[PDB]
């Protein structure tokens, strides 16, 4: 008995998954529902990753990296591990061995263009733009694409600012 | 020691496949395999054939080279095994250990969002883990 | 504390209802969510002997799936004779972050709907089966109202 | 049974040649002979079956039923075999194991075939095209033909298949005998005072070989008053009558390729 308590949450996102998917014929119709409403959770979810792990601010993207893959840590119980950084330091990337939020959601659906971890680069940049930081997101390898592992790409594309006082 | 494997729905069957240990069940009884489970069910049911256990079966029903294991979950799920062997030093300790995992394996493509429940198994996942179970306990 | 997700996932779809239904929300969750709570309850109160048939109020099974999921537990259990009945619960979850006077009441069917869409037994009152309305009267107090599937 | 098929080898055996004891094998293999009868069988699962009715049991009796059945068959007395095959398809039809189902359903067909029953048989065969896509494609378009030639008087191709007492039997049938899922589509149901409908039920075909696409007929439900798709000119409701009315279609009136489906999958209300 609770191996896992939310183990609930991967079957919800399955169900909106095929909701929008039947609603909406498109793989990217539903790519850009994902990526928001992974925007909007992101966004819930920074501030309570902030007071828990009550991080000062990111200023740097190792400490970026470690922050997020923490929070992967105490959110979905995995372990990411950083790797692949840019000469420049912009692109790392997070290893999930198991993609926490997906049990064989499906290996075939017979649909390519459809990808599932598009909730987290949602979450991932929603987060970080409370935060100040905006960075794109995607995924350059993905286990139920056909990939052994699934990894995310983050690149450092620009260092927002708050202006207008 | 062929294992017909047969998950059943409320009434059909969702996944029959017919395999074992070492390669595919040649013998011919397989849609009549399902109809000894419609005679385990409508005769050899009573009143029991359906409960609200974790059901342990041991030889709800027995025939020559050919023995039923039965199991039933709560969502009326009829799950069995047959034991193909007349005998073999298995015992049924690895039965419940089997039913533990074929449990496990079918509600894990349960997991799934896109399979409807109660249609025909579709994931060659859940087919390599019914698979897996086979040339194992077999 | 990974009930963060849930609550917040479960907000935006208290957020977005596209006109052309109200509930799209089918139960798949809640047909894959039992199945899972029941790999959890690989053991429950019934004999070893298939026969003697035992019914677990779904009333009791529904109070044990709360602590697998809501966590809390329900509290005044009103029953007809008949597979019609209710649960009168002073405190839910969803409902818990909302403010408790009476003023926001809409948000209940994507409450009551989980609890529906659980498959059935053959026996009645074995502890499965769901077909749920709500009548939410306060904030945190829902009401959920059940119609058996059968009579 | 198998003392009836040892028996057969036994035959074999004695076919061979045939110093000492011999002869007394020989008039074992004539007093076996004499039990070629295998009747026994029948009575052996005559009691079976009660004794199982006897538990509240259906399958096997439903089985050794078609036991029963199948060696009539061997009997030849085919007649009882298909009464017991039109008693047992309901049942496999309810219980939805679509392997068995098709596996009594060729056997079925079978006996139709050879008695003759070409009402039987051609239900059987329409059940069959409703869904068929199991079986091979080319058998389900043979079907389908030899269907229509049967409803206009045409025997069926398998000539080789048949034999002349056969061919007398059905000849001389269809003097009594008389008159692929798709759905009834009503655009309005309880009527007001003042409308019109026209062709919106759709016929699709699970078949894959198509319905020849020559006539139809709707029979204007009594509900109240008396009155790869293919959509066309049929349109037959275009009057006026009293209002909250409904419609409910008794059976197709399939004039496609074939007169009528004769097995009622022409659901009234899906």
């Amino acid at each position: 008995a609770k191996k896992v308590n939310s183990e609930f949450l991967t079957l919800t996102y399955g169900a909106l998954v095929t909701q929008m998917l039947r609603d909406f014929e498109n793989a990217e119709d539903v790519n850009k529902q994902l990526e928001r409403i992974g925007y909007n959770m992101g966004m819930r979810l920074i501030e309570d990753f902030l007071a828990r792990t009550s991080a000062p601010r990111c200023l740097e993207m190792r400490e970026t990296a470690d922050r997020i893959q923490q929070a992967f840590r105490i959110y979905l119980n995995i372990q990411p591990t950083i790797s692949n950084w840019s000469p420049a330091s912009d692109e790392f990337s997070l290893v999930f061995d198991s993609n926490p939020l997906t049990e064989f959601v499906e290996l075939p659906p017979d649909l390519t263009n459809l990808r599932y971890s598009a909730i987290l680069s949602g979450c991932i940049r929603g987060a970080l733009e409370m935060v100040q930081l905006e960075v794109q997101c995607w995924f350059v390898q993905d286990q139920l694409k056909g990939d052994n592992v699934t990894e995310l790409r983050v690149k450092f594309v620009r260092r927002l600012e708050e202006v207008i006082p | 020691m062929a294992f017909c494997i047969a998950v059943i729905g409320k009434d059909n069957a969702p996944l029959y496949l017919t395999t074992s240990d070492m390669e595919q069940e040649l013998e011919l009884q397989y849609h009549v395999n399902a109809a000894l489970d419609v005679v385990e069910e409508k005769c050899l049911i009573g009143k029991g054939a359906p409960e609200s256990k974790e059901l342990y079966l041991g030889l709800l029903y027995s025939t020559e080279n050919h023995k039923i294991y039965g199991f039933v979950t709560n969502t009326r799920v009829k799950f069995i095994v047959v034991i193909d062997s007349s005998n073999v030093a298995l015992r049924e300790n690895e039965v419940r250990a089997i039913f533990r995992n074929l449990h496990l394996l079918y509600t894990d493509a349960i997991c799934n969002p896109f399979y409807i429940p109660g249609e025909s198994l579709t994931s060659k996942k859940f087919d390599r883990a019914v698979q897996k179970l086979m040339s194992g306990t077999a | 504390s990974e009930e963060i997700l849930f609550d917040c996932l479960h907000a935006e779809i208290v957020n977005y209802c596209l006109d052309s239904n109200k509930e799209h929300d089918l139960a798949t969750l809640e047909y894959i969510g039992f199945t899972t709570g029941y790999r959890l309850i690989e053991r429950l109160t019934r004999e070893v002997s298939r026969f003697k048939d035992e019914l677990e109020t779904m009333k009791f099974i529904c109070t044990d799936f709360w602590m697998l999921i809501y966590k809390k537990q329900v509290d005044n259990l009103r029953t007809n004779n008949h597979g019609m009945y209710v649960v009168q619960d002073k405190a839910f979850r969803f409902l818990t972050r909302i403010s408790p006077g009476t003023k926001q009441l809409e948000h209940a069917p994507k409450f009551v709907a989980f609890t529906c869409g659980l498959v059935r037994g053959a026996l009645s009152n074995l502890g499965i089966n769901s077909t749920v309305t709500a009548e939410v009267q306060s904030i945190p107090a829902c009401k959920f109202h059940i119609e058996v599937n059968r009579n | 049974m198998k003392r009836r098929d040892a028996a057969m080898e036994a035959y074999a055996a004695m076919q061979a040649s045939s110093v000492a004891e011999q002869q007394a094998n020989m008039q074992l293999c004539d007093q076996e002979r004499s039990y070629n009868h295998s009747a026994a069988i029948i009575a052996l699962l005559s009691q079976a079956m009660a004794q199982f009715k006897i538990y509240k049991c259906l399958r096997f009796r439903k089985k050794l039923a078609i036991d029963m059945a199948e060696e009539y068959l061997k009997s030849g007395d085919h007649a009882k075999a298909l009464t017991l095959y039109s008693l047992m398809l309901p049942d496999y039809r309810q219980e939805k194991w679509t392997t068995i189902f098709t596996d009594v359903l060729l056997k079925t067909l079978r006996c139709a075939l050879l008695s003759g029953s070409v009402a039987d048989y051609i239900a059987c065969s329409v059940e069959a095209l409703s869904l068929r896509h199991q079986s091979d494609q080319s058998e389900r378009i043979l079907i389908l033909e030899n269907l229509w030639q049967v409803f206009q008087g045409v025997p069926p191709m398998p000539k080789t298949q048949l034999t002349p007492e056969a061919q007398a039997l059905w000849t001389s049938a269809l003097a009594n005998v008389k008159s692929v899922e798709m759905c009834a589509t009503f655009e309005r149901v309880q009527l007001s005072n003042d409308d019109l409908l026209q062709l919106q039920l759709i016929v699709r075909v699970l078949t894959d070989i198509p319905l020849r696409i020559r006539s139809f007929h709707v029979i204007l439900a009594d509900a109240g008053n008396p009155q790869s798709y293919y959509q066309l000119f049929c349109s037959t409701e275009a009057q006026q009558f009293h209002e909250n009315t409904q419609l409910r279609i008794v059976r197709l009136e399939a004039h496609m390729g074939t007169d009528q489906v004769a097995a009622l999958l022409t659901c009234s209300s899906n």
